[PDB]
C-alpha cells in the first residue's frame, strides 16, 4: 500500500530550527513532488511548498520566504523541511501530500500523511495547578479547573472513569505563555453531597496524575 | 497568486438533505480544482479530483460541477459520516491555494443553556489569583454569546473563552466563559455576573453572585 | 500594412505588405525532446480570416507545440512555473502512437486550450491533445470522395479519448450531397461532379470557394460537413484557401453547381 508517514511531534523553542520528515511508501519515489501544507489552530490550510526528488528543485509560497528548506535522501525514500528561527505563529500542525510530476491528474494530492505537530513556545514543563468549583430541583453542576500548565496534553476524568456522565472537558486557551482550562460534570442534585465527586487530572509531560473533590464552600 | 473564496464557512443541515458548497477563484484554473475532506481528528482525504472525477471508494452521493469560476461541491442524502470539515484546492499555478474551509453541522431542536457560575476557589486565593468560571452548557444553535458583570460594570479584559465541538450524543454545544483577575483588584467588589443570550430566551439568563 | 519578416535562421526586415494583406504573423514551433528545448519562429504578412491557433502534443518521449499569434497592426509581430488547467490524452501520426492505442496524457498549460481530437486524410493523418482555436467547444469535420477531416474540441477532462474516429465505421445519413474538387473547368465540372453519402453528424451539404494560397489558382470543393463546420475560417486552413465562399444548405443534392 502507498503510505506517507511523518516525524513526530516537536516541542521547541522560539529561534531554534527543526527538521521534520515525510517518510514515503509504495510508489516510485522519484516520479511525485512532496507538498506540504501548514495548519494553525482552529486556521484552515495553507501551502508551504514542495520539492522533487531526486532533483535540485523545488518551489515554495513567497511568504515562506527564509522560513522552509527542502531537501530529500532517495536512499531512505525521505523528503524533509526546515523551518528555522521559529516564532509563536510557527505552532502548527504540518501536514505532507504528494503531487505527481507527470500529467495524469488522478496522482495529484491523492494521499496524505496525518501530520507533525511543532509548537514553538518559551516556557517550560509545568504541571496544572487543580482548583476545585463548587455552587437546580434535580440537577446540580460541579466544575473542575486546571489551569497553569505546559505542555499539552492533560487528560481529565471523574470519579476515575466510572462517571463519565455529563462531562464536559474544554480544549485549553493559553492564560501567559501557560495553558489553561476547565472541566464541567452534571449529576443528580439529591447525589451531591450524599457522595463524594473527583475531578482526576494527569499531565503526562510533569509525570503527574492529581486529584481534588468537591465539598460545600462557607 | 490566484485565491478562493470558499462558502459557506459554516452550515447546517439534517439527515437526507442535499447540500453545496462553493470556491471561487480570481483566476481562470481550468478544471484544476480539488476538494478534500477533514476528520475530526485532522485526517484529510481526497473526494474530489479535477472539478468531477469521483476518487476511488468514495459514495456516489459527492459530487464535483464547475459554473465559470464557481467550482461547487455537492451532496445529496447526508450521513453522519458526512459532518465535517471540507475544503478546496486549486493546483493550476504556483504558489497553490485553499478554500477558507466550511465546517458542516447537524441540524437539531432548540435548547436553552445550563447556566453556572463558580467563585474563586480558596487554594488558587492562596496561590494569589482568582478566577470566575461560567460554564454555558448544552444549547443549539451555537448562535450565542457572553457577558460578565462587576457591579452591573461588563469587563473587557481577563476573559478568556473555550467551546466544544457539537456533541455527538444530545448533538448540542458547550461553552466555558472564564474570567481571570488576581488579589487586590478582586478582593474589593461585591457582585459578579455571567450573563449570556440565546435564541430560546427574550430575557438574557443571568446568575447573580454576591460573595459573602 | 508593414510586418517584420524572419527567416527560421533568424535574419529579419521589415516586409511591405502586398495588396489585401492586413495581418502581421508570427509562428512559434517548439520540440521538447528529452531536454533540449528546440524553438524556430517565423515571421511575415499573412492573408485575412486567420486567426491565434495553437496545437501542442505528445510523440512518444517528445513533444511538439505548435503556436501562431497575429494581429492588424504595424509590426505588431514585433518582440513577442509549472501550470495545469486540463487533462487531455495526446498521440500522433508521426510514430504510428494515435494508431495504436498508446495514448499519453497531456496537461493543458493554457485556461484557454481545450481536448482536441482530429483526423486528415487529403491533401499528420491524426493528431490528439492541447490547443486553441476560436469557437472551439464542439466538434466539426468533412469529407467528399477522397478528403476526409474532422475536429473534436471539449472542455472536460480526458473527454477526447476512446477509439481513433474512421469515417468508415461512422453511419450513413441519409443525407446525399454532391462530391467533387478541383476548379470548375478540370475539377468540380458537372459531370466531374456526383452523389456520395453523407456520414456521423456531417448532415449539411456544403460548397466552397477560394484561392490555393500557395499557387495564384483558384479552387473549389463540395461534399458532406457539419453546420460548425460551415465556416470561412475552417476551410482556409484545411485546404489554405482565402478569399472564400462558404455555402451550406440541408436539402440532399442543393449542393449541384446549377444551384450555386
Amino acid at each position: 500500500q502507498v503510505q506517507l508517514q511523518q516525524s513526530g511531534a516537536e516541542l521547541m523553542k522560539p529561534g531554534a530550527s527543526v527538521k521534520l520528515s515525510c517518510k514515503a511508501a509504495g510508489y516510485t519515489f522519484t516520479a511525485y513532488w512532496i507538498e506540504w501544507i501548514r495548519q494553525r489552530p482552529g486556521h484552515g490550510l495553507e501551502w508551504i511548498g514542495e520539492i522533487l526528488p531526486g532533483s535540485s528543485s523545488t518551489n515554495c509560497n513567497e511568504m515562506f520566504k527564509g522560513k522552509a528548506t527542502f531537501t530529500a535522501d532517495t536512499s531512505s525514500n525521505s523528503a524533509y523541511m526546515q523551518l528555522s528561527s521559529l516564532t509563536t505563529e510557527d505552532s502548527a500542525i504540518y501536514y505532507c501530500t504528494r503531487d505527481f510530476s507527470g500529467d495524469r491528474s488522478n496522482l495529484y494530492f491523492d494521499v496524505w500523511g496525518t501530520g507533525t505537530t511543532v509548537t514553538v513556545s518559551s516556557a517550560k514543563t509545568t504541571p496544572p495547578s487543580v482548583y476545585p468549583l463548587a455552587p437546580t430541583n434535580s440537577m446540580v453542576t460541579l466544575g473542575c479547573l486546571v489551569k497553569g500548565y505546559f505542555p499539552e496534553p492533560v487528560t481529565v476524568t471523574w470519579n476515575s472513569g466510572s462517571l463519565s456522565s455529563g462531562v464536559h472537558t474544554f480544549p485549553a486557551v493559553l492564560q501567559s505563555d501557560l495553558y489553561t482550562l476547565s472541566s464541567s460534570v452534571t449529576v443528580p442534585s439529591s447525589t451531591w453531597p450524599s457522595e463524594t465527586v473527583t475531578c482526576n487530572v494527569a499531565h503526562p509531560a510533569s509525570s503527574t496524575k492529581v486529584d481534588k473533590k468537591i465539598v460545600p464552600r462557607d | 497568486d490566484i485565491q478562493m473564496t470558499q462558502s459557506p464557512s459554516s452550515l447546517s443541515a439534517s439527515l437526507g438533505e442535499r447540500v453545496s458548497l462553493t470556491c471561487r477563484a480570481s483566476q481562470d484554473i481550468g478544471s484544476s480544482l480539488n476538494w478534500l475532506q477533514q476528520e475530526p481528528d485532522g485526517t484529510i482525504k481526497r473526494l474530489i479530483y479535477a472539478t468531477s472525477s469521483l476518487d476511488s471508494g468514495v459514495p456516489k452521493r459527492f459530487s464535483g460541477s464547475r459554473s465559470g469560476s464557481d467550482y461547487s461541491l455537492t451532496i445529496s442524502r447526508l450521513e453522519s459520516e458526512d459532518f465535517v470539515d471540507y475544503y478546496c484546492l486549486q493546483y493550476a499555478t504556483s504558489p497553490y491555494t485553499f478554500g477558507g474551509g466550511t465546517k458542516l453541522e447537524i441540524k437539531r431542536a432548540d435548547a436553552a443553556p445550563t447556566v453556572s457560575i463558580f467563585p474563586p476557589s480558596s487554594e488558587q486565593l492562596t496561590s494569589g489569583g482568582a478566577s470566575v468560571v461560567c460554564f454555558l452548557n448544552n444549547f443549539y444553535p451555537k448562535d450565542i454569546n457572553v457577558k460578565w458583570k462587576i457591579d452591573g460594570s461588563e469587563r473587557q479584559n481577563g476573559v478568556l473563552n473555550s467551546w466544544t465541538d457539537q456533541d455527538s450524543k444530545d448533538s448540542t454545544y458547550s461553552m466555558s466563559s472564564t474570567l481571570t483577575l488576581t488579589k487586590d483588584e478582586y478582593e474589593r467588589h461585591n457582585s459578579y455576573t455571567c450573563e449570556a443570550t440565546h435564541k430560546t430566551s427574550t430575557s438574557p439568563i443571568v446568575k447573580s453572585f454576591n460573595r459573602n | 500594412l508593414r510586418c517584420m519578416q524572419c527567416k527560421t535562421n533568424g535574419d529579419c526586415r521589415v516586409e511591405e505588405c502586398a495588396l489585401g494583406q492586413d495581418l502581421c504573423r508570427t509562428t512559434i514551433v517548439r520540440l521538447w525532446e528529452e531536454g533540449e528545448e528546440l524553438e524556430l519562429v517565423e515571421k511575415s504578412c499573412t492573408h485575412s480570416e486567420k486567426t491565434n491557433r495553437t496545437l501542442s502534443y505528445r510523440t512518444g518521449l517528445k513533444i511538439t507545440s505548435l503556436t501562431e499569434v497575429v494581429c492588424g497592426l504595424d509590426l505588431c509581430n514585433q518582440g513577442n512555473s509549472r501550470s495545469r488547467y486540463l487533462e487531455c490524452i495526446s498521440c500522433g501520426s508521426s510514430d504510428m502512437s494515435c494508431e495504436r492505442g498508446r495514448h499519453q496524457s497531456l496537461q493543458c498549460r493554457s485556461p484557454e486550450e481545450q481536448c482536441l481530437d482530429v483526423v486528415t486524410h487529403w491533401i499528420d493523418r491524426h493528431l490528439r491533445g492541447c490547443g486553441y482555436l476560436p469557437g472551439c467547444p464542439g466538434s466539426n469535420g468533412f469529407h467528399n470522395n477522397d478528403t476526409f477531416h474532422f475536429l473534436k474540441c471539449c472542455n472536460t477532462t480526458k473527454c477526447n479519448e476512446g477509439p481513433i474516429l474512421e469515417l468508415e465505421n461512422l453511419p450513413q445519413n441519409g443525407r446525399q450531397c454532391y462530391s467533387c474538387k478541383g476548379n470548375s473547368t478540370h475539377g468540380c465540372s458537372s459531370e466531374e461532379t456526383f452523389l456520395i453519402d453523407c456520414r456521423g453528424p456531417m448532415n449539411q451539404c456544403l460548397v466552397a470557394t477560394g484561392t490555393h494560397e500557395p499557387k495564384n489558382q483558384s479552387y473549389m470543393v463540395r461534399g458532406c460537413a457539419t453546420a460548425s463546420m460551415c465556416q470561412h475560417a475552417h476551410l482556409g486552413d484545411a485546404f489554405s484557401m482565402n478569399h472564400i465562399d462558404v455555402s451550406c444548405c440541408t436539402k440532399s443534392g442543393c449542393n449541384h453547381p446549377d444551384l450555386d
